[PDB]
């Protein structure tokens, strides 16, 4: 029903190796050259990646900023209101970005701001200009 | 098996079923009610048991009926029919046994038997036992034929058949009880030694053997399941198939490597894209940090836009730093995934040069068993007689196999040094024209009712013929002769003054340097009481080694043994013999094999007797006149002694049925 274990024989393969006098040597050479081809292609990309790794030397260590740990506040200082309006102008609806810019307002408070000061800060106009970019 | 059922087994008969032959002789019983069949079967089985329990004395019908019980001993004609059938076809009272009823005073019919090998001798005894006039014509100065035994002083070594291939169902088991045969078991273990003269480690010795067995199973699969049996009109050989299978195993090895390194490039190319993304991100981070820095240099107090810039750029920087950290996370995953794949590569090669040489020994051993290059064996049929193999350990005949034919030859009319030249057969009878081998001009004529030809297939193949048939053998017979294979294997007998090898090791191998010479002195036998080593020449080597002198052959033998046991532990041999079976004009080979293009059916064709045309036109269909026996005539046991023996018994029964009439078929 099936070939022995560790033995590989398919109808398709048999016909291909018995096609002529040296169809056996031909098929085995095409794969011999295919192997050499892929093997030198490996060392090529290995060399490419080695050079790319050296350009990433040091990581992003001299460019990291210390952690700002500030507690979330409920009241909106005029300052924070103005930060918000500008954050809307730059980020649109990314409430996570806006929350991070202000620093002491939670993502939900940011969404509340959008409804509370809607008319007073023409947030409709501010948002439609963000989309214009 | 044991009892009456074991007797059927020991006679190669199914204990609970009637054979085709039995159906022919007892068509009343087999076509009858089941109960009668079982009575028949028991009678048959019990009679066999009786003969088998004591094969040194003749078993008469009287002695048989005596020891039969009710209700089996009630029908005395049924018992007489069974006994007669068994005696006629040589299942009982065959070989060498003391006769209770001394041979009939006068003889009926006359048979000439060509050749006094085991097949010839077996038939001769039977025919004489049936009361026929029998003369055997042997070309050699001895009996036995391909049972040849070298004897000198205390040294005894068989140049021909040597091994009893298991007693379980072997007719030679009966013979071995009748003749003083010193049978000694063969220990299976066979340590191999490479060209350098050093043993193959149990590691490789098992890896290669298992691969050999796997390669065989694979060819069987190719034959039966993929139906790879005809290539370019030519029938596929075992050799061709093995080559193809090997090539596909080397292909798979390369296929595995290709897709493994193909896994590596795909991962390495993912890394390439990730590293590019990382370099471009570290670039934007570098610039963005500078922008945040410059925004912070603007010292307070500052308006809200200037404050926003600082905050905005702070956010953007930590956002891009979040990405890079998640990309360096992925970099570590792929980077270890590459060390994963590079750590465990697939197989480097299918078989190394060292491996392929050891595999070639296994091929040589198979070429030895079939006495022929694997490229000659039929893929489909080479092993057609596997199902009929005997059970039990293979044994050697320690006192020389010749003791068997010699014992069979006793009391028979044998013309030695008598080379048959022509066989003439006609509706009225036969004449056989032979000459004396010493002075070829001295001619003999033998007139007989029937001729039994036991000429080896090698002889029958000769072109131009060594034996002429008048009229010529029919096309169906000669085509069978051409199609069938007749192979060759040779022996080198080495007689020393002392045992320098392992006494507990029966056989050890030598691994040849090349495929071409894999058969050359590849195996050695230690079997005899005396210090005798026996070297085998198989495959393509056998035919070539015959054109090389004994001194050079023995030279190469010593070289090999020196390499294995020590250059000073191997003395000069006192006596040496080298066989040349292909050269031998009375053999022209060693024994038959199922050639590519042939089948087991050709063996049946060989066994078919020849019936001459009528003398006077319009005269009734003649009796068959020319009968055939021998190794190459028995489909289920070809190339053996027991096969030859059995074919002899077969023909003797057929001839006696023809010329003495079957009284048991009523
Ligand atoms: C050679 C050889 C053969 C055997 C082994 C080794 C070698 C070296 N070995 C085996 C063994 O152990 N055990 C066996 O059972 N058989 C072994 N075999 C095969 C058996 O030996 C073989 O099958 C069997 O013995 C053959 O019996 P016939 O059919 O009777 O043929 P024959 O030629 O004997 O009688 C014909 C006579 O006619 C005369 N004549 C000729 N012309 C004329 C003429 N013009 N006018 C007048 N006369 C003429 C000739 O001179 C000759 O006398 C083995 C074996 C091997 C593989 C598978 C199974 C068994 C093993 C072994 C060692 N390898």
């Amino acid at each position: 029903r099936k070939p022995p274990k560790g033995m590989f024989l398919s109808q398709e393969d048999v016909e291909a190796v018995s096609a002529n006098a040296t169809a056996a040597t031909t098929v085995l050479r095409q794969l011999d050259m295919e192997l050499v081809s892929v093997k030198r292609q490996i060392q090529n990309i290995k060399q490419t990646n080695s050079a790319l790794k050296e350009k990433l030397d040091g990581g992003i260590e001299p460019y990291r900023l210390p952690e700002v740990i500030q507690k979330c506040n409920a009241r909106w200082t005029t300052e924070e209101q103005l930060l918000a309006v500008q954050a809307i102008r730059k980020y649109g609806r990314d409430f996570q970005a806006i929350s991070d810019v202000i620093g002491n307002k939670s993502v939900v408070q940011v969404k509340n701001f959008f409804v509370n000061y809607r008319r007073r800060f023409n947030i409709d106009e501010v948002l439609q200009e963000w989309e214009a970019e | 098996p044991s009892g009456v059922e074991g007797a059927a087994f020991q006679s190669r008969l199914p204990h609970d079923r009637m054979t085709s032959q039995e159906a022919a002789c007892f068509p009343d019983i087999i076509s009858g009610p089941q109960q009668t069949q079982k009575v028949f079967l028991f009678i048959r089985n019990r009679t066999l048991q009786l003969w088998l329990d004591n094969p040194k004395i003749q078993l008469t019908f009287e002695a048989t009926l005596q020891q039969l019980e009710a209700p089996y001993n009630s029908d005395t004609v049924l018992v007489h029919r069974v006994h007669s059938y068994l005696e006629r076809h040589g299942l009982i009272n065959f070989g060498i046994y003391k006769r209770i009823k001394p041979l009939p005073t006068k003889k009926t019919g006359k048979v000439i038997i060509i050749g006094s090998g085991v097949s010839g001798l077996a038939a001769a005894r039977q025919l004489q036992s049936f009361g026929m006039d029998v003369t055997l014509l042997e070309a050699r100065d001895r009996v036995g034929g391909r049972v040849a035994t070298f004897r000198k002083g205390n040294y005894v070594a068989d140049l021909g058949a040597m091994v009893v291939t298991g007693l379980g169902g072997n007719p030679m088991a009966v013979v071995s009880k009748q003749v003083n045969m010193e049978l000694a078991k063969i220990k299976q273990k066979c340590p191999l030694y490479e060209a350098n003269g050093q043993a193959v480690p149990k590691e490789k010795d098992e890896m290669v053997e298992q691969e050999f067995n796997r390669l065989l199973e694979a060819t069987s699969y190719l034959s039966h399941q993929l139906d790879f049996n005809v290539l370019n009109n030519k029938p596929v050989s075992l050799g061709q198939a093995l080559e193809v299978v090997i090539q596909l195993q080397e292909k798979h090895v390369k296929d595995e490597q290709i897709e493994h390194w193909k896994k590596i490039v795909k991962t390495q190319e993912e890394l390439k894209e990730l590293l590019n993304k990382m370099v471009n991100l570290k670039e934007k981070i570098k610039e963005l940090h500078q922008q945040y820095k410059e925004a912070s240099e603007v010292k307070p107090p500052r308006d809200i836009t200037a404050e926003f810039l600082v905050k905005s750029k702070h956010r953007d920087l930590t956002a891009l730093c979040k990405e890079y950290d998640e990309l360096a996370e992925t970099q570590g995953k792929l980077e270890e995934k590459l060390q994963e794949l590079e750590a465990n590569p697939p197989s480097d090669v299918y078989l190394s040069s060292r491996d392929r040489q050891i595999l070639d020994w296994h091929f040589a051993n198979l070429e030895f068993a079939n006495a022929t290059p694997l490229s000659t064996l039929s893929l489909k049929h080479w092993d057609q007689d596997d199902d009929f193999e005997f059970t039990g350990s293979h044994l050697t005949v320690r006192n020389g196999y010749s003791c068997v034919p010699v014992a069979l030859a006793e009391g028979l009319d044998i013309k030695l040094n008598t080379a048959v030249r022509q066989v003439r057969y006609t509706a009225s009878g036969c004449e056989v024209i032979a000459v004396n081998t010493r002075s070829t001009s001295q001619t003999f004529i033998y007139k007989c009712d029937a001729v039994l030809c036991t000429l080896p297939l090698g002889v029958l193949k000769q072109q131009p013929p060594a034996v002429q048939f008048v009229p010529p053998l029919p096309e169906w017979k000669t085509s069978a002769v051409q199609r069938m294979g007749f192979g060759n294997l040779n022996k080198v007998v080495l007689c020393f003054d002392r045992v320098f090898w392992d006494p507990s090791v029966n056989l050890f191998g030598h691994v040849g340097s090349t495929t071409a010479s894999r058969g050359e002195l590849f195996l050695f036998w230690n079997l005899y009481k005396a210090p005798i080593l026996l070297a085998l020449v198989a495959g393509e080597a056998a035919g070539i080694m015959e054109n090389i002198s004994d001194d050079v052959i023995v030279g190469r033998c010593l070289a090999i043994l020196k390499g294995i046991f020590g250059s000073s532990a191997v003395p000069q041999p006192k006596e040496t013999v080298v066989s040349r079976w292909r050269a031998d004009p009375w053999a022209r080979g060693s024994y038959s094999y199922v050639a590519a293009g042939s089948s087991g059916n050709d063996y049946d064709l060989m066994a078919q007797p020849i019936t001459p045309g009528p003398s006077i036109p319009g005269a009734p269909q003649p009796i068959p006149r020319l009968f055939f026996a021998g190794e190459h005539t028995i489909r289920n046991y070809p190339a053996t002694v027991h096969g030859a023996l059995l074919s002899g018994l077969r023909e003797a029964g057929r001839i006696a049925d023809q010329f003495l009439g079957a009284m048991y078929t009523l």
